[PDB]
């Protein structure tokens, strides 16, 4: 609503036996003070289990309790326009009439073009599980030479999928039975994940565990199964989707020197870097979008157009020989379980 | 011109003074996030005994 | 509300924890992985480290049939979709979260891997609840809340 | 059709945000003129899209 | 020939003739096989620079 300035926050309740339940209200089965409130954490050692049992005699007075704690989240809301102009001798005397319609068929498919660049970006940007292939920490020490190069593997795949377990997110599909035609084998994959366009030979030449080819094509399983818009295949429990306009930091890899194998690099500063790609995952019920009177939508453009005549003159034109045309809406995320998205940096074959 | 810049942050409004400040600045849900049960395999095993 | 609700759960994690610890002090044949003979003698390097495999599975499928224990579960024959295997496992085991990758990256004696996942025998069979594969005679149960020694 | 010579021509129409379109109406967020007029062209890249 | 003798990724053989998939299929007139993803067709009068 209106009158409440530019932000949405709320609040997330945690669990009594986490980790991130931290308080002073504990206190121990013999009775004394204790630091940490909750019974115990998220470990599963038996010793610290039993050290920390909660038990009781006949008479039980003043001797275990514990308490609470809750997080709060927020996300904000920005503004986006461009505008363009034109004259009328333009439009009367050029070869061809239907100028107008083209030039607002080319704004529009832009400022949509846009708005769906800037939404991926902010998705990247505030993704809460991350992992780097190879030996790397971050996107400054990925790089491509060495005795380990930063590219993704079979075991990044498996420990992605491992983690996404622990934190309970839902599982997007199910898996696909085989069927009668020769040459089709089955996939048991429960996830999603989207890659750019550059990463799909690097994942064609891709082995698993036993040396065997693990890229499973789509039109293995397309008979017993449903394939998903721009799918091309299925590695471990994922399935691959190709999206055309996936993004990607360039330059921010190490520095590149002559020993390069063949990865892609690019220049900055009078330097050469590597790049380094998305690989994202997003899981189910990870984010929001915040609508400012856009009547229950996600976006909703506003466009103004004034064309020449008496309402453009003006003491700068007192003839009033100009126009121009402008268009400009409201953007807005909210993130409430950062966990659920997962992201794998990587280098891509050039 | 009266403009409304950041009150969230350093900046303040301009009809805003040295001795006041925005009272509403942000948009409460009021819906709380919540962590559903774990599940238990070994319970379901054990066969009761009356005493 | 909150409260209430996080402090009924808490219980009934606490007492699931209790039986589990419980279950796994009572136990009665124990077998340790590699040439170890107690906890103090577990370990992961040297010439033979402590790690489970193919016949300590086997040595431990001997001893329960020798010990005459109920069989859990039948086999499973084979089905006419392409790309399915037939699997003889007869009896439940339950796994920590850790222990799935060891597993998996498992071979049998002769050099071919071990572990076969649910996608396989999902026709022609019933899988249970938390299952991720099945390995020579047990069925593989991952149990989110499995305690260890640390 | 006859009486229009040998030769036929027509028009193609590029998009806004290709790296065809070269032109010299452009001004940046700050207000200052700049070269190019397409917001960014072909670039996948983050940093230039900030 | 030189199609014929290509290699794939890991070592195989790329080419694919037709009559592995002439069932459930459609053959289209000089067609040889498929490589990846491009069926070839064969032109009896291709021309060359020489």
């Amino acid at each position: 609503p209106k009158h409440y300035g530019k932000t949405i926050k709320v609040y997330e309740y945690v669990p009594l036996l986490d980790d991130r339940n931290i308080n002073d209200q504990g206190i121990d089965a013999s009775g004394a003070t204790i630091v940490n409130g909750n019974l115990y954490g998220s470990s599963k050692d038996i010793g610290n289990i039993t050290s920390k049992l909660p038990l009781l005699t006949e008479n039980g007075g003043r001797v275990n309790r514990v308490g609470f704690t809750r997080i709060a989240r927020e996300g904000s809301i920005h503004k986006f326009g461009f505008f363009y102009e034109f004259t009328q001798e333009s439009i009367d005397f050029d070869s061809d009439d239907g100028l107008m319609e083209h030039l607002s068929r080319e704004l529009m498919n832009g400022a949509t073009q846009i708005t769906e660049a800037v939404l991926q970006k902010d998705l990247l940007a505030a993704a809460g599980t991350v992992l780097y292939a190879g030996a790397a920490t971050s996107d400054a020490t990925i790089t491509g030479e060495g005795s380990t190069p930063s590219v993704v593997s079979y075991k990044n795949l498996m420990r992605l999928d491992q983690i996404l377990t622990e934190n309970r997110t839902p599982t997007q599909t199910t898996i696909i039975t085989g069927s009668r035609m020769i040459d089709t084998k089955v996939i048991g994959a429960t996830r999603v994940m989207y890659v750019g366009s550059e990463l799909v030979p690097e994942l064609k030449a891709m082995k698993d565990l036993f040396g065997n080819k693990a890229f499973i094509e789509t039109q293995h399983y397309a008979d017993a199964g449903t394939i998903m818009n721009g799918e091309v295949g299925s590695i471990d429990k994922f399935r691959i989707i190709q999206v055309p306009e996936m993004l990607h930091w360039a330059g921010a890899g190490a520095q590149a020197t002559g020993a390069n194998p063949g990865y892609r690099t690019s220049m900055v500063s009078g330097q050469e870097h590597y790049d380094v790609y998305p690989m994202l995952v997003v899981g189910d019920d990870s984010f929001t979008s915040i609508g400012f009177q856009t009547d229950g939508k996600s976006l909703k453009f506003t466009v103004m157009t004034k064309m020449p005549g008496k309402e453009t003159a003006d003491r700068n034109d007192p003839y009033g020989e100009t126009g121009f045309s402008s268009i400009k809406w409201y953007y807005g995320i909210l993130v409430k379980r950062p966990e659920r998205l997962a992201l794998i940096k990587t280098v891509a074959p050039l | 011109m009266l403009n409304y810049n950041a009150p969230t942050d350093g900046q303040k409004s301009s009809i805003d003074g040295a001795n006041s400040d925005q009272m509403q600045t942000f948009f409460w849900l009021k819906k709380a996030i919540i962590t559903a049960r774990k599940e238990q395999y070994f319970m379901p095993l054990a066969s009761v005994t009356n005493m």
